[PDB]
């Protein structure tokens, strides 16, 4: 051994294990999925009720970076909201210097170069978080990006991060996200995260949904209660 | 101080006088004002004579560094861009008025650089104290695409207008002709003014000066 | 980052420190320099090492370095580390002359350099210098002086010392043939060619294999003279004439 | 900048880089000092001369002011930079408070310089021990010593260096009140002390006394040749 | 062959080698990718493949071809996180050439500045030396087209035909038999001889959805990326 | 970020700096190169073989000029060479801005070798893996110097660096004398590079640069073909 | 093999803070007793040699006119903490024109006690008692190398610490007088030290509400010893 | 002004194969002499001198900064300094204080060491070198020295007539100045020997 202690050393076959070890820490966080509809992006996070003593609305794994940009995280939660602070701060420097709202192909570029910068030195560790960025503009449409702890970003029609990643994105491609608007998506977002996480592992869990598009007039916010109650009404019909 | 430049049909002719006047007393009778920058680019200097020396050596050091790294010929727009970026940084405390001219791959190019950092490409420029006198010769008798015999006759005529009309100017006229293949730097192009001959013999002999103490020390 | 640190500053559990003793181990090999004085004048006898037949033989000296206008030094050890020290105390003497308008005394030039040399053995996590070197010179306070530096940072005044490869054999013979204040600058030269006759294993004493420089006090000059290769070999054979005389007659 | 903790604790409560530096003191040459009621007398032994060196550049007894002398052991390269930092401080005391430096003050400066230097980043501790000797104002002769950990400590008679336990055991069975009776009789205690050490039979010893109003006055090897005669002459007749 | 920490940081082996760099050359090979660049008589062509394993991924955001300046394009191999960081430097260094010197940077001077930066990573024993490669193309006045490669060791050279990636040695053996028979090269022949390089090494015989081609020519010096429709025009003409 | 600030080059218990001894192993595995001065100028000749026919040989150069009258070749590893070239290009300028004079060749080697010694003691760096040969004709007489990764330097009449350098130095010892012209030293520099090259020594497998009192310059492959012709 | 200086144990405490707790078990023992009449506070000296001057060493040292101190463990680095306490009591007098309370002196020192690291280098290996009379009467505090301080009533610190605390819990009560608290402490020190008890091996100091910090000397001290 | 605070005058003049330099001896504060032996010409190697005139602080300051940089040059290189090289060295030293300038005007005169050819130049207070072929002057009484030298200089002069010309040039001009005088020292150098003479001037 000895070839895997620092992030400054390659292996004798040419790969870095400190990044791969931090990628393994993501699959112990639960599940965060997000797909984009024809005219907007819908996030979705199932939230484990660890004990009864916590309060409904605690420790949200679903942030709010800018007025139109949303973030759903998966990983070590202290590093999640630390990456959320620099992304919230990066968009403020764009509007102050250039005058207008930051686009997603630039925002996820500036954040991923900040994540990549900790995969080079021995003085710092790689982050233990993977997360998704989605938004809607009236001149660019809906956007959906995703960033690993190594620093690689791509566009997606729908993605999934958490424990059951392949077992979640198997059913995403059963949908048709090219033509559905962001109303019937909300019922289909919830349904594919009820079929995952058998009740042997967890007793009870919490649904948390997010929502952006021109139906929300460009601003990012949470779903209302009645709409996610319709999805929770559309929960127990997967037993047939 | 009177410096001038022109662009003829093939290259660039630069001209200057040779006088440095400290106060109202002539300090130097043969001060060279046309400087080396590259084997294709020269510059004339005006204003503070110490500021123009230490500036024209800094840029010529960097272009020798730049061209030896790239392995090809320098360009005139590079020497323009290095000069006006550093003169703007010193906010005009460095008094340096320069006429920049050279023949790169793109052709002949003539610039004039002011000591706050403002530049301009022009077909003919004059700088210096007697520049207004030299402008009137250019303004009356310029024609585009002249031959180099007509150009050299024009510039020496314009520098002579700054000789016989300005107090702080006037000695042997320098010239330099830069073309695509020839560099003719030549300092005594003409002698318009001489010194008169002495008449009275003032000659002293050995022993006409009283000495208190003398010392002799040999060397080898 | 603390796994790669080699800790070139700490003590050893027996009390001493290992890093400068490895340097003074390397100061034994690779070079031979010696000095001598008893009267008006002082000399540096040094032996050249690279005697290959393809070299230009320039720069007026090989291991002799003029430091001040009235003192010089001979160096031993890593030659690349030597070039940094030699142009470091060269301007210690000049910043003295800027400050006082007087040439520097020969002793407190040595103490100034040996404090810079001591600091690397003491903090910074830094490789010390494997360089020991001699010092000749003149000043108005004590006249002709002779010093010796060590890589630990401690100096000392001497009368005749060698830092060669067989330096212990040279010192053992310098305190077998010596006289306090009577060795003029011809008997010392004959004694110098006698000592490096012994310590140089390459016999017959090639005149191009050694270098000798003398510092004599002329009234306002303090002439530092590197004597040329035309007067070495006549001093070589002069040692050779007397040894065949002394062996046969005994 | 090299930032690394050199001196750290042991798992049982020691500072190893400190007590390793105390063994570098424990093989330097022996320095002995006693105090008389009017004249202090301290003298190192083991000059270890090789008769081809300048005798003045090898000295280990220097002066910090006119009144304060200092001897040491350990390794010499660390010594003469602590001394030069003490010369600045005792000179800067005079630009302040007008009197010359009390001998207790200059020991607190050396000891506090030596402690915080076992505390900083990237620095091995000093490897010297000292004896600070002076007769201060109002003529009270006293001495001190300094451990490499930085504990200043006064004494009536002491000895450091190679072979310091045997000399310290020798002094307690020998230090009477009438041993410091005469200024020449206190010297006969020191010459009897270092002769009970590494040999140094008049040829490797250098005593240096101070008579509370002079500077240091080293006796040349003629009175030590005289004193070691008569110190052994009294030993010749009694036994 | 090893002594000390020469396996871990960038110091010398007893044989004179240094292993952290030659570990990093085979970090390029973990991408599973191969790119080909061919210089013509009056043009320069980069061809490379793209492998999109998902239907849920946006196929317009996986381009390894990048536009550095208006007249300079490049292709990136190796791992993605280090390659996109190195493009960000090359965009920055070209803009400072124009601001300091007033004209467009030559493509060999840009490759020198990248290789000088990459030299410093294998020169200090702290940083990890960026395991990804670099191939540039461009039109230079009084030089025509020219192609350059920069490796993570700090070495660079001008080529006439270039391969990089997993199948590097098999591609260069194909091209060196092609160039030494010394046929003249038009525009379309350099497009034909570059596609048939990685079509015979990889043995694919593909449809136009898996490769991407950038080009520069001295009639339009703008670096331009070919549409899939006009990729198909060269492809059906390749099958005579 | 920051650095390491500790030397990773220490003394062995046998008293040898081991990392410098390993850097000389990388120098000895480089391309062979010879340098000869003879009474009116210096000849620097190296050996440059591309690995395949795909490489453009007119793109990089082994022989580099430093100023009007100083050239410089190497035998070591590639990317370390271009660093201390750009360093030595700059050092010749700060001498010129002070003194208004082209730098002597001796004073350049005073300052280039001071960089290499400074770089083998400072914190967190491995030493260079190149050795140099520096030519030039200052004040009539020519000069030929060789540095090393340790930071020392020498004054050679003729020497060889690279692979089989111990065979070239025996070959030059039986060849070189005091009295040769520049065109004779060119002919014996090709004759000593033929000891270690492959079978084809064409006009582009080698690279030759000369000094005169007219200044340093580098030969084009036209007359290099004429020197390679009628050789050996 | 070599950890850093700033590493947690698997049991979670630290390494070098816990090692410095062991270092004060080598120091000389010291006893302080809080009494409503005033704070008495004693120590031994551990005289090594007959040639040694006895009064040059000290363990009791004063911080201000109404606050005394007592040190144990190492000594050379105790003088750094004493100097920071003396400056702190004078900055509080300069800016507020009053006397700093005994508790607020201790937390001004205890914030300094755990500040080592690798930026801006080891914890201090001393242990301190702070006896003083502020406006809440007589006080007695005890700090740690860990920087944890708590008010004590009869605290015994040194090599004989746990042996003395057991013999001190049996004789202390809340209604002592100062004349018997001084006598009760020297009974404990007579047991635990090596050499015999006299007027040179030990020294005391008491602080009163009426008068200021007073340190006993070798004339008024032995009347306690001969009347033990 | 500032240059008129202490006075001073330095003249250099070129001959056939020889060059001479001269300066006054007065040290004073605006009206009041202090001494008549103030050194203003300093030796910089054999056959190469420098003259300084201006503020009395910077005369002694530049002459010690320059000697600091000169000995480092002549030890790092094995040769003596050329007269043209020192002109670039002094001009570098003054231009570093572009905004904190030294109030002095140096005059450099000496022979080139290999080919014994004379060299003269002068510099302003911020380092503009001006080489001539006949004479350079510096100090307060500059204009009086131009009327001497333009009227008396001959092109090719032996060291006897070179001495008599520069003597009459100094004695007549400095007598017309008020803040300069009290004696004139003359150094005349040549390839074989060197000569220091002091003249019989007005102590008035």
């Amino acid at each position: 051994t000895g070839y895997d202690l620092s992030a400054s050393t390659f292996s004798p076959d040419g790969r870095v294990f400190q990044v791969e070890y931090a990628m393994k820490a993501v699959e112990n966080s639960s599940t965060a999925i997000g797909i984009r509809c024809k005219d907007g992006v819908v996030f979705g996070v199932e939230k484990l009720v660890l004990s009864k003593l916590y309060e409904e609305g605690s420790n949200k794994r679903l942030f709010n970076v800018d007025r139109h940009v949303g973030m759903a995280v998966a990983g070590l939660l202290a590093d999640a909201r630390s990456l959320a602070d620099i992304a919230r701060e990066e968009a403020s420097n764009f509007r102050s210097n250039f005058g207008y709202n930051i686009p997603l192909k630039h925002l996820a570029d500036r954040v991923a170069m900040y994540v990549h910068a900790y995969t080079l030195y021995s003085a710092v560790r790689p982050f233990g978080c993977s997360f998704m960025l989605g938004s809607y503009s009236v001149n660019d449409g809906a956007q959906l990006y995703m960033i690993d702890p190594s620093g690689v970003s791509y566009g997606y029609w729908g993605c999934a991060i958490g424990k059951a990643r392949q077992a979640a994105k198997t059913e995403i491609e059963k949908l048709q996200m090219k033509e559905m608007t962001c109303r019937d998506i909300v019922k289909e977002v919830a349904k594919i995260i009820y079929i995952v996480h058998d009740e042997v592992k967890d007793k009870a869990f919490e649904l948390e949904l997010s929502w952006v598009g021109e139906l929300t007039n460009g601003r990012h916010e949470i779903v209302p209660k009645d709409i996610r109650e319709e999805a929770e009404k559309y929960a127990k019909e997967s037993l047939k | 101080t009177t410096i001038a430049g022109v662009v003829y049909k093939d290259g660039i002719v630069l001209g200057a006088d040779t006088r440095a006047t400290e106060g109202m007393v002539v300090a130097d009778k043969n001060c060279s004002k046309i400087h080396f920058i590259s084997p294709n680019i020269y510059c004339c200097g005006a204003g503070t004579a110490a500021d123009t020396d230490m500036t024209t050596q800094l840029i010529s050091s960097n272009l020798e560094l730049h061209s030896l790294s790239t392995g090809r010929l320098p360009r005139v727009v590079t020497a323009n861009r290095m000069l006006k970026q550093m003169l703007f940084r010193y906010q005009g405390y460095i008094g340096a008025a320069l006429v920049l001219g050279g023949v790169d791959v793109t052709g002949p190019h003539l610039y004039s650089i002011y000591p706050h950092g403002s530049t301009d490409k022009l077909p003919y420029v004059t700088m210096g104290s007697g520049s207004l006198a030299a402008m009137a010769v250019f303004e009356d008798k310029f024609r585009p695409d002249m031959e180099e015999e007509e150009a050299k006759n024009l510039v020496s005529e314009a520098i002579a207008a700054g000789i016989f009309n300005d107090l702080g100017s006037g000695s042997n006229i320098d010239l330099c002709v830069i073309s695509k293949n020839k560099l003719d730097f030549l300092r005594p192009y003409t002698v318009p003014n001489k010194k008169g001959t002495r008449l009275g013999r003032y000659r002293c002999e050995k022993g006409t000066t009283a000495v208190l103490t003398e010392k002799i020390t040999p060397l080898e | 980052s603390r796994r790669y640190d080699s800790r070139t500053t700490i003590f050893s559990p027996e009390g001493r420190l290992y890093q400068v003793e490895y340097a003074m181990e390397a100061i034994g090999h690779a070079g031979t320099c010696l000095g001598i004085l008893a009267n008006d004048g002082v000399l540096l006898a040094a032996e050249r090492r690279n005697i290959h037949k393809l070299l230009d033989e320039v720069f007026f000296s090989e291991k002799i370095y003029k430091l001040n206008e009235d003192m010089a030094c001979s160096v031993a050890g890593i030659t690349s580390d030597a070039n940094v020290l030699t142009n470091e105390l060269r301007l210690i003497a000049q910043r003295y002359l800027l400050q006082y308008q007087e040439p520097i005394p020969c002793e407190q030039l040595v103490t100034a350099l040996c404090d810079i040399k001591q600091a690397y053995t003491q903090f910074g996590g830094k490789r010390p210098f494997g360089v020991s070197l001699l010092y000749i010179g003149w000043d108005k306070h004590y006249g002709f002086q002779l010093y010796q530096s060590d890589p630990s940072g401690n100096y000392g005044g001497w009368k005749a010392t060698c830092i060669g490869n067989n330096s212990a054999a040279a010192v053992s013979m310098l305190k077998q043939d010596y006289k306090e204040g009577e060795m003029t600058l011809k008997s010392a030269l004959a004694l110098a060619i006698k000592v490096l006759n012994k310590t140089m294993d390459v016999s017959k004493l090639s005149a191009e294999k050694v270098e000798i420089a003398t510092l004599t006090r002329e009234n306002g000059k303090t002439v530092i003279r590197v004597l040329k290769q035309k007067e070495v070999e006549q001093l070589i054979k002069k040692h050779e004439e007397e040894e065949a005389k002394a062996e046969r007659e005994k | 900048s090299y930032d690394r903790a050199i001196t750290v604790f042991s798992p049982d409560g020691h500072l190893f880089q400190v007590e390793y530096a105390q063994e570098a003191v424990k093989k330097g040459s022996t320095a002995v000092g006693v105090r008389g009621r009017d004249i202090v007398v301290l003298g190192v032994e083991k000059k270890s001369v090789a008769k081809l060196q300048d005798e003045r550049t090898v000295r280990k007894i220097c002066a910090l002011d006119d009144n304060v002398c200092m001897a040491f052991a350990g390794l010499t390269a660390d010594a003469r930079i602590v001394i030069n930092r003490a010369r600045v401080e005792c000179q800067s005391h005079r630009l302040t408070v007008e009197d010359p430096v009390t001998v207790e003050y200059i020991t607190r400066y050396i000891a506090s310089l030596k402690q915080r230097y076992t505390q900083s980043n990237g620095r091995r501790p000093f490897g010297i021990s000292a004896l600070i000797v002076g007769f201060d104002f109002d003529g009270t002769p006293r001495l001190y010593q300094t451990d490499p950990s930085g504990t200043y400590h006064a004494w009536k008679a002491n000895a450091i260096g190679r072979g310091a336990k045997s000399v310290r055991e020798f002094l307690e069975k020998n230090y009477t009140d009438e041993a410091i009776e005469t200024d020449d009789l206190t010297i006969k205690l020191v010459i009897k002390a270092l002769l009970e050490v590494v040999q140094s039979g008049g040829k490797n010893i250098e005593l240096a006394v101070m008579r509370r109003d002079q500077s240091l006055k080293i006796l040349n090897p003629e009175e030590i040749e005289k004193y070691v005669a008569e110190i052994e002459k009294e030993k010749e007749e009694n036994e | 062959s090893s002594a000390g920490f020469d396996r871990h940081i960038t110091i010398f082996s007893p044989e004179g080698r240094l292993y952290q760099v030659e570990y990093a050359f085979k970090a390029i090979n973990q991408g599973g990718l191969t790119s080909v660049a061919v210089r013509g008589k009056d043009c320069a062509v980069i061809v490379t493949q793209k492998k999109v394993p998902d239907k849920l991924l946006d196929s317009s955001t996986v381009t390894h071809l990048f536009k550095i300046t208006e007249n300079i394009g490049c292709v990136m191999t190796g791992m993605t996180a280090d390659s996109r960081s190195q493009v960000q430097r090359a965009r920055y260094e070209a803009a400072n050439w124009k601001y300091k010197y007033g004209y467009e940077i030559p493509v060999d001077m840009l490759c020198k500045r990248i290789a000088d930066i990459s030299q410093v990573y294998t020169q200090n024993a702290e940083m990890r030396p960026l395991g990804c490669c670099m191939i540039l193309i461009g039109i230079d006045e009084e030089q025509g087209p020219q192609v350059y490669k920069c490796d993570p060791a700090g070495y660079y050279c001008g080529f006439k035909a270039t391969a990089a990636g997993v199948k590097q040695t098999e591609s260069t053996s194909f091209l060196e038999k092609k160039v030494k028979k010394k046929f003249d090269w038009t525009f379309e022949q350099t497009v034909e001889t570059a596609i048939t390089c990685l079509s015979t090494v990889l043995s694919i015989d593909f449809k136009p959805s898996e490769i991407e081609v950038g080009v520069v020519t001295v009639e339009n010096p703008k670096f331009r990326i070919l549409t899939e429709a006009e990729i198909d025009a060269h492809l059906v003409a390749l099958a005579e | 970020e920051r650095g390491y600030s500790f030397s990773l080059t220490t003394f062995s218990p046998s008293g040898k700096l081991v990392q410098i001894e390993y850097a000389l192993a990388a120098v000895a595995g480089g391309a062979p190169s010879v340098g000869i001065k003879a009474a009116n100028g210096v000849v620097l000749a190296t050996e440059k073989k591309q690995k395949s026919i795909l490489y453009d040989e007119r793109s990089v150069h082994k022989v580099e000029p430093i100023t009007k009258h100083i050239g410089l070749v190497y035998s070591g590893m590639g990317p370390d060479y271009r660093v201390l070239v750009h360093r030595a290009r700059k050092l010749a300028q700060q001498y010129y801005l002070v003194y208004q004079e082209p730098i002597p060749t001796a004073q350049l080697v005073q300052r280039v070798a001071s960089v290499m010694q400074e770089y083998t003691q400072s914190g967190g760096v491995r030493p260079f893996g190149v050795s140099l040969l520096i030519c030039g004709w200052n004040e009539g007489r020519p000069y030929l110097f060789q540095s090393d990764p340790s930071g020392a330097y020498f004054a050679w009449k003729a020497t060889a660096m690279g692979k089989n350098y111990v065979n070239g130095k025996t070959f030059l010892e039986k060849r070189y004398n005091e009295d040769l012209e520049l065109e004779d030293a060119i002919h014996t520099a090709i004759l000593t590079l033929k000891e270690s090259f492959e079978g084809q020594m064409t006009e582009d497998n080698i690279e030759v640069g000369i000094c005169n009192e007219a200044g340093f310059r580098r030969l084009t492959p036209t007359e290099v073909k004429d020197y390679l012709a009628a050789i050996a | 093999y070599d950890r850093g200086v700033n590493t947690f144990s698997p049991e979670g405490r630290l390494f070098q803070v816990e090692y410095a707790i062991e270092a004060i078990k080598l120091g000389s023992t010291a006893i302080g007793i809080q009494t409503s009449e005033g704070v008495c506070l004693a120590v031994e000296k551990r005289i090594t040699s007959p040639l040694m001057e006895p009064s040059s060493i000290e363990k009791i040292v004063e911080i201000d006119a109404h606050i005394g101190c007592a040190m144990s463990g190492l000594i050379a680095d105790a003088k750094t903490l004493i100097d920071k306490a003396r400056v702190e009591t004078q900055n509080h007098w300069f800016t507020y024109n009053e006397t700093m309370t005994v508790e607020s002196v201790t937390q001004a020192v205890s914030n300094l006690a755990l500040q080592f690291g690798e930026e801006d280098s080891r914890p201090f290996g001393v242990a301190l008692l702070f006896g003083g009379v502020d406006e809440k009467g007589p006080q007695l505090f005890h700090m740690d190398p860990s920087g944890t301080f708590v008010q004590c009533d009869a605290r015994a610190i040194g090599s004989a610490s746990e042996g003395a605390q057991s013999s001190l819990q049996e004789v202390y009560h809340k209604s002592m007088t100062l004349k018997e608290a001084i006598k009760s402490s020297l009974i404990i020190l007579k047991q635990v030290m090596e050499e015999k008890l006299n007027a040179t091996n030990i020294e005391l100091a008491t602080v009163q509400p009426g008068q200021n910090f007073h340190m006993f000397t070798k004339e008024e001290l032995e009347e306690v010893i001969k009347d033990i | 002004s500032i240059m008129s605070y202490n006075g001073g005058a330095v003249m250099a003049m070129k001959g056939k194969n020889c060059v001479a330099i001269a300066a006054d001896r007065r040290f004073g504060i605006q009206a009041q002499m202090v001494t008549t032996d103030f050194q203003k010409i300093f030796p910089m190697g054999d056959r190469l001198y420098i003259g300084l005139a201006g503020l009395a602080t910077d005369v002694q300051t530049v002459a010690q900064r320059l000697k600091f940089r000169l000995n480092l040059y002549e030890l790092k290189e094995g040769r003596q300094i050329k007269p043209y090289t020192l002109m670039s060295m002094v001009a570098n030293l003054l231009y570093e204080k572009r905004f904190g300038p030294y109030y002095t005007e140096p005059v450099i005169a000496g022979l080139d060491p290999k080919t014994f050819k004379p060299f003269i130049c002068s510099l302003d207070l911020i380092g503009c070198p001006m080489v001539t072929d006949d004479f350079v002057v510096s100090g307060t009484c500059a204009e009086q020295m131009y009327g001497m030298c333009e009227s008396l200089w001959e092109p090719n002069m032996d060291p006897d007539h070179l001495f008599e010309t520069i003597s009459q040039a100094m004695l007549n001009a400095v007598d017309r100045d008020a803040v300069s005088g009290m004696g004139v020292i003359v150094h005349i150098i040549e390839k074989d020997k060197i000569t220091t003479r002091t003249l019989k001037a007005r102590m008035d």
